[PDB]
């Protein structure tokens, strides 16, 4: 079988800048001077899109701005200029030997200008209530980069227990990244405390957005 | 309009089969080749077989005491068809031709997603989100919905019949006692709100759950 | 002109038949010389059976000498199969040679000798040193291969009739002996050239290689097992040289298969068996 | 076994061979019987001299039956080539023979004969009246062609072989004959058999097909001038039988080139010029 | 050189119903088992769009209603079920000889029920009077069939030296005509004369539409 | 995404060359085949020519002493060069890229019509045409634009920069005087006009004139 490790791991790029994506094959996918080497790229919730095919040819319809070379085991898939529509996961496939395999994927970070999150804390419905739960949803929207830490204070008493996180993968139009954080809380345990607030610590700012709700 | 659509059961139990259809649409199964290729989280894409116009099928080396892919030309579906599930083999499956000439996938069609477990299929509780003071009336205003409690992972957010695209943010579900949390937040104009209506669809295509809520403010 | 006595100089196996070559007719020279005076029906009928394998030796050089020759557009694959021509001419040179010395040895057994008998006996001697020489200077274990086994079955031959001639004479001095030594030596000179002419004939008859016909039934089933080929059909594989073969081969995939990919693993699979001119012919299968 | 005696008699080129084939064994059986008595030193060799072309026309018979074989993934080609070897086979065995009348020749020439003379051309006659009906019989003008060409260039070398003893005898009555004859008839047979040793050699060497050796560049510039053919490279065009041509080809076509109608149109191409079987090798070149 | 006729040279179908095109090839166009005919269709005023290629093929992204058959010599075009959108020009293809060439085209004409022209007239306007010369143009808008007489009266008196015609495509979306009727006048002679009419003398209507202006 | 885009002189005198320009993009020149396909109303759809890959080309048998195919593989570019021309060589020349392993061509360009004539290139003249008499207001007006007097034939018209696509007949031009005459329609509600400005916009692209014609009833 063959073993095809893509590296990096994890590729950050800027918004113009160049981009390079390597592939490197346990053994040669080579005949008659032919690389049957492939590469895909995979967005948020899609199916792979096919953009290059024998390593060197540009599938129809795809942009310009990808170029494929290598030859052998050692292989390069080049993004430039890079868009802010490129952030995606890239894999490669080999097809000289059966069973086909996709490397590890490549995923491309676009940076870009650092953005403050958009904080905003919603109490729960009335129908959460009625149901005999409750639930203190906070979302974080359009802040960069993905690092950012979020603080959930109870009548000024701290609590960790029955906080969950959610990321979205980087978006496609403003290479921004959005953020739930959700606290799951009984009827009485929701009833009993009045004060709650959502903290959002981001890079960009020292300051904590503070977004609350007293009930 | 090439289109390649999956057919199949979402929740699966731990010991019995699966199948899944491949209806095709804008070219001919007499001389292009389907092939199958799932993705999952802890072991990346695979690919586990393929069918050809004549009908010769190639498996996976690892599946090929499991798998059996048929085809219907007239009717231009592929039926996949896999056995003795077990808890590693969920993961999306996808139907995809293969390139003219080539041994890559060109068209893929969007799978289904495929888990193997044995709890029971639970239908979505969806829940308004709506701010709880009258205040920040910056002429952005978020709005989003909770659906909570639901089983298997695939479930479908939209708001307003999918006209409201701009500004929605759908995140990703996450397992908590066997079931599954997903959250969705959409920001509208403070203008339209509330003079115009906002509608939260939710959809859950394994229960056959459809869930229209709206946005009531407190 | 003079191009030809250097390239023949130049190579060992081509010296060493020119140098066999010229010793064979100078000594038969000889011999008609010794024997122009008188015991003409022995001798005379020995020198020119010697100038006759001294033809077929010469026929063997001239093959040996061509089989380095370059293509012409005329013969494609080139001249190298003139050590197989070499080789068959050689085989079937000693079983008419063998058929010789058994007419031979058939009319001495049935006609009373009165001609001189020590001088034929000397010059056997002679021809015995000849092809024991011949034997030494020949011993192995462009191609050349069939050349070199045909010319030294045709010294084992002479050798053969050689060490039949002096055992004759040793047994008449201590009449049945003749014919039965001369048989015996035929049917060993037929029995050794037999495998030579089979590897000729086989090579020579467009038969399936013999060492390659064993694994060809295992590299049909690596071609059928690609991805694509619905079948394989009209296969013809066949021998050129020693270790070279030739084939043709004609597959049938699917309407849209790689047929890059189908080629490449097609010639992998039949270089990896030893195959090292192929030619594949692929058609692509309407549904 | 008894399969074979019908498939022989079935066919009207083996029926006339075996015809031959016996008749000739059966005259030398004879010879043999009336020269046991006595002069041997000439009916004996002469008798042996007959079983010797029976042997070669037995070889021709037997690759005229073997040639109606059918494939065994051993010869995939089948044995159709065995008429070509018996046509080689056949123009050794003349050249040979005229080597072996050359001898006789000299001897008589260099020696008084004491033998009797009336029965040597009294069964010569006879030689002579079967040679006359053998090429009576074998007058033209599965594939059999070479075979036949190479029994009657046979007959041909024992007619006259018989002329000539003939006329020694005719103008003995009436020294010097003798030899100039038999050197006259050998320069004739090696002469005659020239054309078939040539074209023999022609089919065994893999050479091009000299009949379509003509029109091989014209076939080639039609099909550089296909759409899509970078160039045409690696063409081998060799001989099977009589008007059966096999040919390997590898083209080089643009990455897109229409390999389904470039095969065609290379088939169609060179099956106008005459090749039955033809293997195309289609390469996509790289940019 | 192979020439390609198609039969018939117009045909004309209904919204639903079959339709079937004809290519003869001059000589055979057939290798190997492979018939080396492509169809093609040209609507009003596009570049040709290829629908089958090797006679038997559906390309990738056309409808399944089209169809392909035939070999050798005989070719057959099949459309089932047809639509509004499939009134379009038809072409064969042949590429197994060189040079290619191209069957003069099937015109498609999709049948419908019969409508009424929507008669307007236009006079000339200040921009012509100034420019010295005069045109009334009269409109002719959806109207089936093809076939429409234009009549023109110039205060009572039939002209017809400076009528100019002109017909547009079938349309794609209701399958029906477009009619224009230009009269060229001179400054003078418009002048001179007060009252224009036009008439659309079509099927649907014994009684021809008449717009005029008086002027 | 694949389109060829052909820039040639509308206009060529009897007895000058000819050149076209097939900009390609969305593939490579490097592994496709341009050819080149000329229509007119007399002779049908006539082959020319076809470059390859490597640069080779093949030309059709009536063409190959004029025709001249060259390439660019780094700018994507395809030359087409014709000398002699003739009056009967005015057509619709297309560019269109040869099907992939087979003879068709699959994509094609939307040609440079090209007309080959000792006239001079005359600047459309548009008028604006508007109903006579404010009568017949069933909802449903009429408008028209008469583009007449100019050469040669290639002229554009759209209502609003071609935001009004519905309702426009755009009627086919007619030859008279050796210049051409265009007219075209448009059907607008009555409410929208004359409240709404409705435009007119004429292109010639051999003249490089652009004509905005706004209506103005009576």
């Amino acid at each position: 079988d063959i073993v095809l490790t893509q590296s990096p791991a994890s590729l950050a790029v800027s918004l113009r800048r160049r981009a390079t994506i390597s592939c490197r094959a346990s053994e040669s996918v080579d005949g008659y001077g032919h690389s049957f080497m492939h590469w895909y790229q995979q967005k948020s919730g899609q199916p792979p899109k096919l953009l290059i095919y024998r390593a060197s040819n540009l599938e129809s319809g795809v942009p310009a701005r990808f170029s494929g070379s290598g030859s052998r085991t050692d292989f390069t898939l080049t993004i430039d200029p890079v868009e802010a529509d490129d952030a995606a996961t890239y894999y490669c496939q080999q097809s000289n030997e059966d069973p086909y395999t996709f490397g590890s994927g490549t995923k491309l970070e676009i940076k870009r200008a650092d953005a403050a999150p958009t904080v905003s804390i919603f109490p729960p419905s009335s129908e959460q209530l009625t149901s005999g739960g409750a639930s203190v949803v906070c979302f974080l929207n359009n802040f960069y980069p993905k690092d950012i830490n979020v603080k959930w204070k109870i009548d000024g008493s701290e609590r960790q227990n029955g906080v969950l996180n959610s990321w979205t993968d980087q978006d496609s139009k403003d290479s921004t990244y959005s953020m739930s954080s959700t606290l799951t809380l009984t009827k009485d345990e929701y009833e009993r405390h009045n004060s709650y607030t959502c903290e959002a610590t981001h890079k960009t700012s020292t300051s904590p957005i503070v977004k609350s709700f007293n009930r | 309009e090439v289109q390649l659509q999956e057919s199949g059961p979402g929740l699966v139990a731990p010991s019995q089969s699966l199948s899944i259809t491949c209806t095709v649409s804008g070219f001919s199964l007499t001389n292009y080749a389907v092939h199958w290729v799932r993705q999952s989280p802890g072991k990346g894409l695979e690919w586990l077989g393929v069918i050809w116009s004549n009908g010769r099928t190639d498996y996976n080396a690892a599946f090929i005491s499991r798998l059996s892919i048929s085809k219907d030309n007239s009717k231009s579906q592929v039926f996949f068809k896999m056995n003795s599930l077990q808890a590693d083999d969920t993961a999306i499956y996808y139907c995809a031709r293969k390139l003219a000439y080539e041994g890559a996938m060109d068209y893929w069609g969007q799978g289904t997603s495929v888990t193997v477990s044995s709890a029971k299929t639970t239908p979505p509780s969806v829940y308004p989100l709506a701010p709880g003071s009258a205040a920040q009336t910056n002429s952005m205003v978020t709005l989003g919905c909770l659906v909570k409690g639901y089983f298997p992972e695939p479930v479908t957010v939209t708001w307003n019949s999918g006209s409201l695209s701009s500004g929605v943010h759908t995140f990703p579900a996450v397992l908590q006692s066997d079931l599954y949390t997903l959250s969705s937040s959409v920001t509208v104009p403070s203008s339209t709100w509330p003079s115009e209506t906002v509608t939260c669809n939710v959809a859950h295509p394994a229960s056959s759950t459809k869930v229209d809520k709206k946005i009531v403010p407190r | 002109i003079s191009g030809w006595f250097r390239s023949i100089l130049s190579d060992k196996t081509s010296r060493n038949l020119f140098f066999f070559l010229c010793l064979n007719l100078s000594f038969a020279f000889v011999e008609l010389l010794y024997g122009i005076w008188s015991n003409c029906l022995g001798l005379i009928s020995d020198s020119f059976h010697m100038f006759f394998d001294s033809t077929a030796i010469l026929a063997g050089l001239a093959a040996s000498v061509i089989s380095k020759w370059r293509d012409n557009d005329a013969f494609s694959y080139g001249y190298v199969r003139a050590e197989v021509l070499a080789g068959f001419v050689n085989g079937l040179f000693l079983i008419f040679t063998a058929f010789f010395i058994f007419s031979e040895g058939v009319e001495r057994a049935l006609a009373p000798p009165d001609v001189h008998h020590e001088r034929l006996l000397l010059v056997s001697i002679l021809g015995f040193v000849v092809n024991l020489i011949g034997i030494f200077v020949f011993k192995h274990g462009g191609p050349s291969r069939q050349i070199l086994q045909g010319v030294f079955l045709h010294i084992l031959a002479d050798t053969l009739g050689s060490i039949g001639v002096i055992a004759s004479a040793i047994m008449m001095q201590n009449m049945i002996a003749d014919p039965i030594c001369s048989i015996l030596i035929a049917i060993l000179i037929v029995v050794s050239v037999i495998p030579l002419l089979r590897e000729s004939v086989g090579i020579l008859m467009q038969r399936t290689p013999p060492l390659l016909e064993n694994s060809l039934p295992q590299c049909y089933q690596r071609v059928q097992q690609l991805q694509g080929v619905y079948s394989l059909q009209e296969q013809h594989f066949w021998t050129l040289c020693s270790d070279v073969y030739v084939g043709t081969l004609k597959l049938i995939v699917a309407p849209d298969a790689d047929a890059r990919w189908i080629l490449s693993q097609t010639h992998n699979i039949f270089t990896q068996a030893g195959v090292r001119q192929l030619y594949v012919q692929i058609d692509f299968a309407a549904m």
